[PDB]
């Protein structure tokens, strides 16, 4: 039914057609969660090497 | 070998379709969560339609139409009929109905506006709720709904039903309709009348064994007297229509049934068709009608998961396999249905 | 430029390892000299995975040859491709291991193991980005079995974040005579469950059945068995050696193939099966597909129908229709779906390379992680118990310093592995 | 004018980006060497195409793009291919070894060793931006890098550039072309961790694309090249408003305002028409009605799902070619009567329309026929949640037995991140259900 906001130019045009109306972490906490994971890796590798040394 | 799974154990009908398929030796049943099926016989709630049609190398089919619940719940049905122009408020063959909510959208106001032109006509002012009750008084029903919890429907009661003699009895008609993946609408030639076994009591509504014709509520309250199980089939009732009223089933009743069936299902076709979709649906419906003394047929409700009557399982379940399933998935190497089609030109 | 280091140990290891280098060198157009004489650029695009470059535009296998006796290494040297190997990468002792795991693992092999690791380390240092190691060996002798596992353990100590992959030859009394083989094998399996990421079970039982029943070779030799082993090794390493999407490195293969760290023992399969003899007809895609999944095509003597596939990789080689491959692959899963665990969705992956293998227009290689491999482990386990319950032949091992406890731990771990596969076969 | 930086991450992001920048070049008549005759302001400008390309004194137009992959093979192909001079080597960043289809290895393990270099390379571009609006990020959900590194990048971009907008182009996993069985795990993990950092994301299901190429381009077995040229057409269609004179969707903020009223529910469905084989000898050109109607066919959607059984919250149509508003409104009127199009009670049933008269440019010798008019519909419908349910069920199946989990724990991630990612998706599935269904 109702056309609105008709905007023309050389490239094209644009408009809106309405048929009916209605009815964050810090650079710190990041660098930390990355480093707890690297710790957990390092520990797991350490447990292996210790096992291999036995 | 075609593959299938079963996810409703309580389905009288899909139990029988299971066995019919296994017995072909061309279908293997898989465990119910194995996703590499051709056919899903699905659960009743929350059937995961979103997971169908995403297994490459498998054409997949399911025994329900998504969005068919709009026809198959009472609240939904009334909403559908009023709002859809193909049907409309003008619609002749559905009893005047209204959707009513507990006060814990609504159309209570609009219910009373029609009630109080039957207290300004003194004419038949009997209604019915949705565990269910029939009154003439409004505030005995509204106070019943609020003392219940769910959404309900208030419907004109047919004070003047067709009564079977011998017995001055009340009945309803169940017809079974299979809509295949192509949206061919197939009516099973065998229907069934689910009868009352006690004289219809004009002036006393509480004695409910005579007003409600459900197969159980007769079982659990004369059951069996005039015919087996309060079940009269089509040969008998055609005969009775001939002898007693000089008409036929086909002419006095069936044209209307076929018309109401097509109208309902063509209405929702655009919303539920699976024609361009990546899985395919079929579904068996149970349509239930009421016949007034004039021989006018009324739509009562639609059931999305009907059970069949005993005599007829054998035949109907085979018909499903024939037209719903092996038309998608052929084997190597009479029709029990009437196809409902009509292209009038105007 | 993601490099693999290859080690081959003991008689069996060196024999199948030499045959691998013959086969792939040819596929990549490298000759005994080490000179490229190929006619395609696809042969050279990931050549550095297996070969180092040298002055002269020469390609030198990144291969370490190891044995406790000189015998087979002279065999490799005087062989066809013998000249291609880096001479200082031949590490060998004098005394042998006498089919005794304990000698391989603890006494004779300790003496030689450090020199092997110097050569390994030097090869790892000249690596732009090392992906890990592949080792070839039998499990039923002493050097491949006992020293090969010692190596694996020492290599993991120095490169714990690299992938370790074996081609491990499993023994059978249909082929071999020596009564302590189940001992050496059980002890080796114990190591492999703890210290490899991927292990290809190459069962001599199955290689025998294929050669004898199916290929009608009534006088089968190791050459025949090895002809099947090399085909399969060519096929499982195709995705590593040529440009491709799927399983293109060891770590990707492992992530795709190993849902639980201990269940990393694969059933390889190959089609078409042949003896070293002319193939007159190329197979069709449906034939490859059916055959590669056939029990009779497996290089481990297990019935796939007795288990369930956890994961699968499939590799097709040759000029063929990708559509028809896709269709047939799907047809297999959809037609035998109960065989594939349903709690790993889309557990079958499929690669196609255009360069076919030598002497075949069409081939297909199968790699299965199936619960049915338990049958292989139960068979070794039964042999082991029969002797061990009377401590028979143990003095060969106690005399090199081992305690019985160590045998009880190996049997136990291997029995545990079998019940873990059983656990996932019923889940 | 306000600049836009594109970031292409992992093989999928990089190869799709390739195809986009190729297409953009052709669209704006920029040559492989980066010269644009039609640009008369040598050495600068604030024209509409400059949102994506910057200029040099030498007359060179260079994408405001950074490509990152944790292995080099793929980006090497950009480095030596037909567009080598287009980019400055500092925009092409590679590692030695990839994330092996492991979210956790791309996020935690290899991410850490390369995040700072990527940010520094991104800042070099932001420092040439007079008024940067934000970022367009391209990646797969299923790859180790595409999932894991993208999600880390997005966390960091919220920190270094809080006020700025971030849009994604995300490739949703499909077994017909997927390379890893753990794609579902990765896709949930990165969606969990990227959700708060993304203003608007356009998902493309490889399954949907693969079938469009089979069915409509008669390509028996589509390659990434086939898929990526088609994806770049859609992408071009969506970003044309940013590179061209017009009044619809002229800045990144406007995408969010026009398409995303509820922030978590930020996944608009793309449907595109028409897709026509260049090999098709004889072709009857389709009308405005025909292509507009086709935007409501699931088979043309970038994600197969069924908008009939869900509700809309916003709907744009982006036309290219011989289209005038009269024809659009007539097509919409007809369609509104033939179809199930249900908005949410709190939203106008309505469409926003963008027309650009220049028809779709097509890549020469490609699969797609040049056509007189095309359209891309962006509808935010609740039906797109069907794809979340599919992915979530696969995840539940494997996670229930902890299959493959050890690979992720091994890289330092904790088992609980899995169940936490999945609780977020279960909540997302619920938001979509609240909004989209009644009874
Ligand atoms: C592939 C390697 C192989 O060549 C495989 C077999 C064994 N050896 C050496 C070759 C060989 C074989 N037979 C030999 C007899 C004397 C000297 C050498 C051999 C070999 C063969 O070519 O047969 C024609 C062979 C051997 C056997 C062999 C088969 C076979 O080649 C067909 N058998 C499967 C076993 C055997 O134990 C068995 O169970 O056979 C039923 C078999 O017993 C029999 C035939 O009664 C036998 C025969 C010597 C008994 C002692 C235990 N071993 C274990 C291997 C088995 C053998 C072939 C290595
Ligand atoms: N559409 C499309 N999808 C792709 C492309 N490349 C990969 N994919 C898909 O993305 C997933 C694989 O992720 P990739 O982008 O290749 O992974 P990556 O980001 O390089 O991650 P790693 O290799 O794990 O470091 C699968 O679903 C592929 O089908 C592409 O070029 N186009
Ligand atoms: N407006 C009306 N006029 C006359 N009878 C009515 C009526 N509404 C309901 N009934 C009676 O009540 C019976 C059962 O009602 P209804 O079909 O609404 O409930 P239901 O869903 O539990 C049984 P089914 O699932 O088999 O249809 C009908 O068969 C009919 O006899
Ligand atoms: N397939 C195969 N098996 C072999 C070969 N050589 C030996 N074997 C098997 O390996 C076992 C003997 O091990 P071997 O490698 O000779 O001992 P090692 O030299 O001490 O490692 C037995 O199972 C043999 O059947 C071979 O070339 N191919
Ligand atoms: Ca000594
Ligand atoms: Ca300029
Ligand atoms: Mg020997
Ligand atoms: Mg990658």
């Amino acid at each position: 039914m109702e056309v609105i906001e008709l905007n023309k130019c050389t490239s094209g045009q644009s408009f809106e057609v309405i048929l009916k109306p209605p009815s964050d972490p810090s650079l710190e906490e990041i660098q930390k969660k990355l480093e707890a994971a690297e710790e957990r890796r390092k520990y797991q590798e350490a447990e292996l090497l210790k096992h291999l040394a036995e | 070998m075609y593959t299938f799974v079963v996810r409703d154990e309580n389905s009288s009908v899909y139990a029988e379709v299971s066995r019919l398929l296994l017995a072909t030796g061309q279908w293997k049943r898989l465990r119910k969560d194995n996703p590499r099926f051709n056919l899903m016989l699905g659960e009743r709630n929350r059937l995961p339609f979103g997971r169908l049609g995403h297994e490459p190398g498998l054409v997949q089919l399911v025994n329900y139409y998504r969005g068919a619940d709009k026809l198959c719940r009472k609240a939904s049905l009334v909403k559908l009929i009023k709002t859809s122009p193909e049907l409309s408020e003008s619609c002749t063959w559905f009893p005047e109905s209204y959707v009513i909510y507990p006060t814990n959208t609504d159309e209570r106001e609009v219910f009373l506006a029609a009630y109080n032109r039957r207290r300004e006509g003194r004419e038949g002012n009997v209604w019915i709720a949705k565990g269910i009750l029939i009154s003439s008084e409004a505030s005995e029903l509204l106070d019943f709904i609020d003392e219940q919890g769910q959404v309900h429907v208030i419907q004109k009661y047919l004070e003047k039903p067709l009564l079977l003699e011998p017995g001055h009895r009340k009945f309803d008609i169940r017809s079974w309709v299979l809509v295949d993946h192509l949206y061919n609408i197939y009516l099973y030639r065998e229907g069934v009348l689910r009868t009352s076994s006690e004289p219809y009591n004009s002036a006393n509504f509480q004695d409910k064994t005579c007003h409600l014709t459900n197969h159980c509520i007769q079982k659990e309250y004369n059951y069996g007297r005039y015919e087996e199980g309060n079940e009269m089939f089509f040969e008998e009732f055609n005969q009775y229509l001939m002898d007693a009223l000089n008409t036929t089933l086909e002419n006095s009743i069936l044209l209307q049934i076929k018309h109401i069936i097509r109208s309902c299902l063509m209405c929702i076709e655009p919303a539920i068709s699976t024609k361009h979709l990546h899985y395919q649906s079929f579904q068996l419906f149970g349509f239930d009608f009421m016949v007034d003394e004039e021989l006018k047929v009324w739509l009562i409700e639609v059931n999305g998961a009907p059970a069949c009557a005993q005599k007829l399982y054998a035949e109907l379940c085979q018909g499903i396999v024939d037209v719903a399933i092996s038309s998608v998935f052929p084997l190597a190497d009479t029709s029990i249905f009437i196809k409902l089609h009509h292209h009038h030109h105007h | 430029m993601r490099e693999i280091v290859h080690i081959q140990a003991g008689q069996c290891g060196n024999q199948i390892g030499a045959k691998f280098w013959e086969v792939i060198s040819d596929e990549h157009g490298i000759d005994p000299t080490g000179s490229y004489h190929g006619d395609s650029d696809l042969q050279l695009e990931r050549i550095n995975v297996y070969y180092n470059e040298a002055a002269g535009n020469k390609y030198v296998p990144r291969a370490i040859l190891v044995d406790l006796e000189p015998g087979t290494m002279d065999s490799v040297r005087s062989g066809p491709f013998g000249q291609i190997f880096r001479p200082d990468n031949f590490v060998f002792g004098q005394s042998g291991a006498g089919n005794n795991w304990a000698k391989g693992h603890y006494t004779e092999g300790a003496e030689l193991v450090d020199s092997v690791l110097d050569v390994v380390r030097k090869e790892s240092e000249s690596c732009d980005c090392l992906q890990g190691f592949q080792l070839t060996h039998s499990l039923g002798g002493g050097t491949g079995s006992g020293m090969g596992t010692l190596l694996i353990s020492k290599i993991r100590e120095e490169y714990p974040d690299r992938i370790m992959n074996t081609f491990s030859v499993v023994p059978s009394p249909k082929v071999s005579d020596t009564v302590v083989e189940p001992y050496n094998a059980t002890l080796s399996v114990h190591q492999l469950v703890e210290n490899t990421d991927e292990t290809y079970c190459i069962d001599n039982e199955a290689l025998y059945d294929i050669c004898f029943r199916t290929l009608k070779l009534t006088t089968p030799t190791y050459g025949d068995l090895n002809h099947l082993v090399s085909a399969t090794m060519s096929g499982v390493t195709t995705c590593l050696r040529f440009p491709g999407q799927l399983n293109a490195d060891l770590r990707k293969l492992a992530v795709n193939m190993v849902p639980f760290p201990r269940l990393h023992f694969f059933m390889p399969g190959f089609a078409p099966l042949t003896s070293r003899s002319q193939q007159y007809r190329a197979l069709t895609v449906p034939e490859l597909t059916q055959q590669m999944f056939d029990a009779k095509n497996m290089m481990a003597a297990c019935d796939p129908r007795h288990g369930r596939y956890l994961t699968v990789a499939a590799v097709f080689r040759g000029r063929m229709s990708m559509k028809e491959v896709d269709e047939q692959m799907l047809n297999v899963q959809n037609k035998n779906s109960s065989y594939f665990v349903e709690w790993i969705p889309n557990n079958v992956k499929t690669a196609v390379c255009d360069i076919p293998p030598r002497g075949l227009k069409m081939s297909a290689t199968f790699i299965g992680n199936s619960t049915a491999i338990q049958e292989l482990f139960k068979r070794i386990s039964e042999q082991f118990t029969a002797m061990f319950r009377r401590k028979a032949f143990l003095h060969w091992y106690t005399g090199e310093g081992m305690d019985e406890m160590e045998f009880t731990e190996a049997e136990s771990n291997m029995n545990d592995l079998v019940s873990e596969y059983q656990q996932y076969q019923d889940a | 004018m306000r600049e836009c930086i594109s970031i292409h991450v992992g093989q999928a992001g990089v190869q799709i980006g390739n195809a986009c920048w190729e297409l953009y070049c052709l669209e704006h008549g920029i040559q492989p060497d980066g010269q644009m005759p039609s640009d008369k302001t040598i050495g600068g400008g604030d024209d509409s195409f400059n949102t994506f390309f910057s200029e040099t004194g030498a007359g060179k137009h260079v994408p405001r793009a950074v490509f990152v992959d944790l292995e080099p093979t793929v980006i090497d192909e950009v480095r030596t291919g037909t567009y080598r001079q287009l980019f400055h080597p500092e925009q092409l960043i590679t590692g030695k070894e990839d994330a092996a289809n492991n979210y956790a290895r791309g996020h935690y393990t290899i991410g850490k060793e390369i995040i700072d270099l990527v940010l520094d390379r991104i800042r070099k571009l932001a420092d040439q931006c007079t008024g940067l609006q934000g970022f367009l990020v391209f990646h797969s959900f299923g790859g180790g890098t595409g999932s894991g590194f993208t999600s880390l990048l997005m966390e960091r971009l919220s920190v270094d550039y809080g006020k700025k907008s971030k849009l994604e182009f995300s490739i949703y996993p499909a077994p017909q072309v997927s390379t890893a069985v753990v794609e579902p795990y990765n896709s949930i993990l990165t969606t969990h961790t990227t959700l708060e950092h993304s203003d608007c994301a356009f998902m493309v299901d490889n399954e949907a694309i693969y079938d469009i190429c089979r069915r409509n381009l008669d390509i028996e077995r589509p390659t990434y090249t086939n898929l990526n040229r088609l994806i770049s057409q859609i992408v071009s269609s969506i970003t044309a408003s940013l590179r061209f004179d017009g009044a619809l969707n002229v800045d990144l903020t406007e995408f969010q305002t026009n398409l995303v009223p509820y922030p978590r529910i930020h996944f608009p469905l793309a449907t595109y028409a028409p897709v026509i084989s260049a090999e098709k000898a004889y072709h009857e050109q389709l009308s405005v009605a025909e292509i507009t109607n086709a935007c409501f066919e699931p088979a043309n959607q970038m994600v197969k799902c069924d908008p009939r059984h869900g509700k809309y919250m916003a709907c744009c149509l982006l036309y290219r070619g011989d289209v005038v508003p009269k024809d659009v409104n007539a097509a919409i009127a007809t369609i509104k009567t033939k179809r199930s199009i249900q908005f949410v009670d709190w939203c106008p049933t309505g469409f926003k329309v963008g027309i650009n008269y220049q028809p779709p440019t097509v890549v020469p010798g490609g699969d797609l026929a040049k056509v007189q008019r095309a359209v891309c519909m962006l509808s935010n419908t609740t039906a797109i949640a069907e794809a979340w349910a599919r992915l979530d069920h696969k995840f539940d199946l494997m996670y229930a037995k902890r299959a493959f989990v050890h690979w992720y724990v091994g890289e330092g991630m904790e088992e609980g991140e899995f169940s936490e990612a999945r609780e977020d998706m279960a909540a997302l599935e619920k938001d979509y259900e609240e909004v989209g269904v009644d009874s």
